[PDB]
């Protein structure tokens, strides 16, 4: 049962800069981990699959890299509309586990 | 047969008793009448390529897509794909063959198929390891390969799939280099669905050779389950 | 274009039975898992369940005991019913689709097409 | 048992793969020095492969084919038609790393000036390719040396059924009895 | 060889080299001096036939009554009956194959030629189909023949039938030309029943040839119904 | 596997099918040349009846019979005695509408002056009838002109086991050398 | 070939073709100069004998100690001993092969040995006869042999054994000499258990025979238990 | 099926038993032409073994050997090796009382000067014990026999490979051309 | 030369059980098909059921939760049992030999040999 | 299931005439019709079976014919102990079938 | 030097459960009948039963319904249960080992390491 | 069930003389019978098995005879340590019986 430990539970930046957040598993994962961004009033938005994959209608300044326990989000240059909860997101074998959240906040 | 030795004139100069022979010929003749590949420099090597697609009418016919996806074709509408994936499809322990036979909804070669593979596994004994869906007249066979490698369920469902897709089947295969002729992957499930015909042999021609050798090899390494088989 | 149409009451009482729908417009319904996930007021995503068209399921093993998921592959829908509501289940439902690729590393999962979400208030 | 699949006519008694039965577009004959050899070899690919399609041509012509396979009637007549053993012994030969048939392609000789040709032998793979030819040229020499010494001999074989050895015996004796009476002139 | 030679003449005449030979063997001799059905005249065609019946002690021997009455007789006292026939003799499910095998009074080799024929059936998959009666050491099997007929049980044990009473069976079959090798009779069962000796075999020989070629099919196409065999 | 058993001891080297092997009642007798035949041949359906036949005799003489069969015996045994693949050919010869072998009766070429004779080669049937020997003229005319030419050249092969090349080398040259010489004295 | 005759001459003067040509050689020169067992007297009879120890890594090997223990090796390290014997040691009913399967915790060898065995047995119908312990992974097997002498599961086990032990089985065997191919012996028990390794071959040696011909005896003789294999 | 199995190269195209695969703890090479008989026979014993031998020392040499046999693999390589038919003749004689090869000890013939043997036959067992050689004599002279003969034809043979049929003729025609004309 | 000698009580009180018997003298046990027919006054013959010495049974559906039928072959005799009995199996009670040929067409059948009859009146 | 319909109900002719019955299938049968003469007093008696055999002893005045759902029993020249009830019978398998019968009177 | 310790109480009350255990102490536990015997008051032996390393065991039939024994093969002891006893059951109970060839005529079995014995007595 | 009585039931010899005792079987015995000597105070002791075969350390005088249902046990020379109980026992397979016992005293 492989658990992901988000970091950090808060950021504080100003529109226009870098942004990164981890995800940590507790063991060496089963598959690359999601990024999903999370507005309120709507859906969960995909933004990244396979720890690096862009999904579709994902503009290029999101990525992300990472491999067997650690893996990270960054945006490039960040927008007002890039402010929002970010969850990263396991699955092993019929087992869908989420991150707690970080927050982007300006 | 004199002509035919005019022929071959440069095969047979060489030896020694044919230039006594020639010599010894002319010699009474004449006292009678006083009284891009090129092999001995004729042998052009030349080569054919069967197309085997042309029996997809009365033999299956296997073939590799990918590391992952391999087909067996049974005619030009139905077959079985096979693939060795870490995604598995079937979360129970239910393999209900005898209600699948009672209802008779199959089609009958797929079945035949299936069991000649799982026949074929040599010394299976862990019935958990495989689950199935048979509902509505489908095929769907799941065979978990989780974990010496020799003695796993993973081992002889490997050898029985190498066979079976024999030809394309090793680039999956021999990752994790065991001993004797046991084999092992990084997968952990080898799905066995129908699908409709396409052609998929982007890796590997076509082949009805694995299953025609496999025919051969059915029961002949199961366990015995119970005294009266 | 792909949408996913989600129904049922979100105004419950407790003890009763949360009975919620969610129908698939667009692509295939076979080859992905169909996931019910909820987020409660104040906290983050929690994964409920999955189910593929085979009617092979997985739950989360704090509600196992009370969550059942179905399919019924005519009409491309998928329910969720959760039993014996108490406060901890007012929640925001969604129903989404999930892709798994498992044929060579690295592997990975996705929820790429997410329905609206249904407010379930029990109370 | 034994494969017992009589090839159907056709190089008069020879097979003829037709131009479906390759991947290429030609046919390709074979004359029956060659076809022979596959009603008693017991390791040769092509002549499993050659009793495969003929039986493949053989069914469709002779029963009501329909587009859903019997798989029962090849089940029961492929003993019939092949040696499973070669099939394994190529197995055999994939798992201990040496070059092994998968049956797509073969090679043979032919004469440049008389069409003649060698059976064809399986070109070999390894390691997920052909061999190159240089790997296996050994093999081919052979193969040419057989045509000749083989055709040779077949010459005399053939002499040996029309020409009784009680002829042969009486033209040397009376060779010698004329050689040892001009002696005697002499 | 001379002699032989002598007596093989008009065969070799034809040829050119031998009467060359012929002209250059006399003239050096003088010169030495000096100082119903037949085949190329002298091959008759005759004909022999084997008495199969000699095998009565070793081997089953199969033969053909009529259209519906064929046997497989196991030595000088005993055999089975197949009748094909629309009238069925059993009006039940059962197939109590275990309590048979416990109270162990049948004849043992009867019961072989049993297992053999039922084994040797392609894709029997209708449990249903088969209904038995062993009770007080007898044999009696009867198949439900009632309907593609080539994914039938009447197709498969219609092959099998063939087989087993190769030879006399064909009047009985190919009254519906199927597809592929499938056959269609008109019959609705096939009963297998223990009889007594008789000369019963008015319309074949009686042969071993179809059960001894049976032996090799067993197996080869049945399904899996459990996980373990 | 192949078949494996060995005919007991009869023709000199041939086997004799008895009174009581053959439908009509007396003794026939086949030479060692069409016996060894069998010996190799994995295609004749006589050999396999003679393989059956031999192993019924010698198991009634070898083993204390009783009126049971034993079937173990004979399901053990088959596959020494017979190749059951030639069974299956003549099944599919059947189901394609080609004559077949029913392994009843056979037809042989005896030469009226020496006794001397063919292999027998199974009748075959079509339509429930055993073929018109008009059908099949041509494989009797073809096993007549294979016991000529077989016969032929089995005498060329024992006097190649008994001369040796190198005298008939000898006798040639020296044939030659005395003609060189008698050239000289002319 | 000259110098091959002459070294060849003795066995050729019998004949009197190669005198006649000798002569005419030797007349045809002078005319143009004018101008510890030994057979043929050559062959020596020598023999030798296969050590088929060294086939152990890849094949069982199987040797009788004496008339009622034998061998059946798999490798340098394990094996299983067949004993003939008037002791039974299991006296209950059961052979729980399916949780032993469930477990694997037996050598996977060791039970396909005891499968080919059980599966080579020609008509077993009492399930009774046959005990079993496979507790921690050990194999226990125990044939009751006690009671014509043909029908009985004591004639299809010592048959069986006979072949897995061939060579040296013999001794225990044919005591009471029975009809046809059937065997009787004075023993109440076959007892099959495993073994560690150690040089058991004072009767017969080792030899992989008798295993790998029983291969092929697999499912020949079963009987149908079930409609649905 | 067939036995398909082909010797590993060792007498160039002959085959060798090494010490270890023999009792008498000495090599023994075997030549090409007795060699060459097992790829086509399907009735001598000592090909099988052979074939069962080479199998074993490519399966070790080609392999990563371990302690544990895996069963599997001779279980499926068994009859590209082996005639089980022969086994079953062999069987077959002993039940019938008649003297079977029980696969340990063979005879062969060695011509005392130049080194060459016939192909091993199996030394037949009856009652518990080999057959004294006075017993199968016969079979030996058969033997020598049919070395000396083979031998010969072999030249012969091979002669026919290497001279073609038509230069025979001319060389026939042309000396009784010669000799008509050396009658006149 | 066959008979059917039959036997066994027509008088009977309502509800209680008819059983009647049937002894066959003369040619074989086996191939036939033993048959109970009935006449009740008023009606034709109707067709009960039928057995065989393997004792398969056919009953007439009207029937069939009320009748037995069983053989005897040690002494070559078949029996009826009707339970329940009303003034409906007031009738005639007819045993016969029924032969059925299926071997080749035209397939028939037929009931050559018959009982006497036994008068079954229930009041 | 295959049921039977004979005709006419009640057939009224005089002694030495000729007498067709009609028995009308549901189906085509399964296999052809036998017909019974029953008089009172006594056990039917088997006439007619196959469609066109007679039983033992059955005078050659009783033939039968038919074929289908069609069957037909003929009495050519019937005599005063002919008089009777007639039925029609058949089989399918393990099912037995009567006709309601035919009164045959003078 | 082979030892077989034997122990457990033997002063009992009618219907009580007599309980003893024996212990081996020397060469191998598998290959021998581990028996028990005993020997009643002016009376003469008594074979209770035995039992093999496999636990397969054989009874007295007098005494079959209320015996068991056991063993524990992990620290080389096997054990007697007999149930409900009374005062036919007093005896000097003894634990044996005892071994059977059965591999050669003339077949022999005995037992040859004997425990000391143990006074039991019910009243 | 195989049982065995034993002779004569008590036995009155003098010290150095010849003992004869006899087991009788109700069968042809499944394995040759045991004779144990047994004293009051202590466990049997084993002296014969296989019918004449002598226990480890069992003195010479000890011996043994018998086939089938007769067997017999004989101390040639008896020393005053002889004069005990003695019992046969015989084993078919699973099923140990014991004979009643003889009784020797001086
Ligand atoms: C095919 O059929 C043939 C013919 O029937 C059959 O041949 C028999 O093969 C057996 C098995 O090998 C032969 O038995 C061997 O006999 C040897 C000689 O024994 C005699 O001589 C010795 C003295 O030398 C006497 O003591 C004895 O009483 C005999 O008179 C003997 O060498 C063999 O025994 C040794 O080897 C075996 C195998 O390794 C081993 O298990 C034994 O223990 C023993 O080894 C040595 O033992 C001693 C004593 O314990 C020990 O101190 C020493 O360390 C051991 N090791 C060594 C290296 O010395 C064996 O019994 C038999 O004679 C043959 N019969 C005939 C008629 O020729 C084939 O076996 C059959 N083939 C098949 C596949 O079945
Ligand atoms: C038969 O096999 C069993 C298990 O396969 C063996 O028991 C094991 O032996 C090993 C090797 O010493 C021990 O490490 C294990 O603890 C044993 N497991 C058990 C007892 O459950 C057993 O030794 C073998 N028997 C013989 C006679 O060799
Ligand atoms: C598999 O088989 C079923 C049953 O006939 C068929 O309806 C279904 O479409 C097949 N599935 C595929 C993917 O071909």
């Amino acid at each position: 049962e492989i658990v992901l430990t988000q970091s950090p539970a808060t950021l504080s930046l100003s529109p226009g800069e870098r942004a990164t957040l981890s995800c940590r598993a507790s063991q060496s994962v089963s598959s690359y981990l999601a990024w999903y961004q999370h507005k309120p009033g709507q859906a969960p938005r995909l933004l990244i699959y396979g720890a690096s994959k862009r999904a579709t209608g994902i503009p290029s300044r999101f990525s992300g890299s990472g491999s067997g326990t650690d893996f990270s989000l960054t945006i490039s240059s960040l927008e007002p509309e890039d402010f929002a909860v970010y969850y990263c997101q396991h699955r092993s074998d019929w087992r869908t586990t989420f991150g707690q959240g970080t927050r982007l906040e300006i | 047969q004199i002509v035919t030795f005019f022929q071959e004139v440069p095969h047979v100069i060489e030896e020694v008793m044919n230039i006594v022979l020639i010599a010894l010929s002319v010699l009474a003749v004449l006292k009678g009448l006083y009284n891009t590949s090129l092999y001995k420099g004729v042998y052009e090597l030349q080569t054919l390529e069967l197309n085997m697609e042309t029996l997809n009418m009365t033999m299956p016919l296997s073939c590799t897509k990918n590391n992952s996806h391999h087909y067996i074709m049974v005619g030009n509408e139905t077959g079985l794909e096979l693939t060795l994936t870490n995604t598995s499809i079937i979360n129970h322990k239910f393999c209900n063959l005898s209600d699948a036979h009672k209802k008779n909804l199959y089609d009958h070669a797929l079945m035949s198929i299936i069991s000649t593979f799982h026949l074929s596994i040599p010394n299976f004994n862990q019935y958990e390891a495989m689950s199935c869906d048979f509902n509505g007249g489908k095929i769907s066979v799941q065979y978990n390969l989780s974990h010496n490698h020799c003695g796993t369920v993973a081992n002889g469902v490997l050898q029985t799939f190498m066979r079976m897709a024999w030809g394309g089947s090793y680039i999956a295969l021999d990752s994790g280099r065991g001993n004797w002729d046991c084999i092992m992957t990084s997968y952990q499930y080898l799905i066995i669905q129908n699908t409709t015909w396409e052609d998929h042999c982007q890796f590997s021609r076509p082949s009805p050779i694995g299953y025609l050798g496999l025919l051969s090899q059915r029961t002949r390494d199961i366990y015995i389950s119970r005294r009266l088989l | 274009q792909v949408q996913l149409q989600e129904s049922g009451a979100g105004l419950l009482k407790p003890s009763e039975t949360l009975s919620l729908s969610c129908t698939v417009d667009g692509e295939s319904f076979n080859g992905f898992f169909w996931t019910w996930i909820r987020q409660p007021p104040g906290k983050g995503l929690e994964w409920i369940g999955e189910i593929n068209h085979l009617a092979s399921t997985g739950y989360n093993p704090s509600l196992k005991s009370r969550v059942t998921i179905s399919v019924d592959t005519s009409k491309n829908q998928f329910s969720l019913k959760l039993t014996s509501v108490t406060a901890a289940d007012t929640a925001v439902y969604y129903c989404a689709r999930g892709y798994s690729y498992g044929f060579a590393w690295p592997n990975y999962h996705y929820l790429d097409v997410w329905g609206k979400g249904t407010t379930v208030t029990v109370s | 048992g034994t494969f017992t699949w009589t090839l159907s006519d056709s190089t008069p008694g020879g097979y003829c793969l037709t131009r479906w039965m390759l991947i290429e577009a030609e046919l390709k004959c074979f004359g029956n020095t060659a076809v022979a050899k596959c009603n008693e070899k017991h390791d040769e690919e092509f002549c499993d492969m050659l009793r495969l399609f003929d039986f493949n041509k053989q069914a469709i012509q002779r029963l009501k084919a329909e587009a859903q396979m019997s798989i029962q009637l090849i089940n029961k007549a492929v003993n019939a038609l092949i040696n499973d053993q070669l099939i394994m012994k190529n197995h055999l030969r994939d798992i201990m790393g040496i070059p092994y048939c998968n049956y797509s392609k073969y090679w043979y000789l032919n004469h440049t000036t008389t069409g003649r040709t060698s059976l064809p032998k399986c070109w070999l793979v390894s390691n997920g390719s052909y061999l190159n030819e240089t790997h296996f040229s050994d093999d081919i020499e052979q193969q040419a040396d057989n045509m000749i010494t083989e055709m040779l001999q077949k010459e005399y074989m053939e002499r040996q059924g029309k020409t009784p050895l009680g002829l042969v015996d009486l033209f040397v004796f009376s060779t010698s009895f004329y050689l040892i009476s001009i002696f005697l002139h002499l």
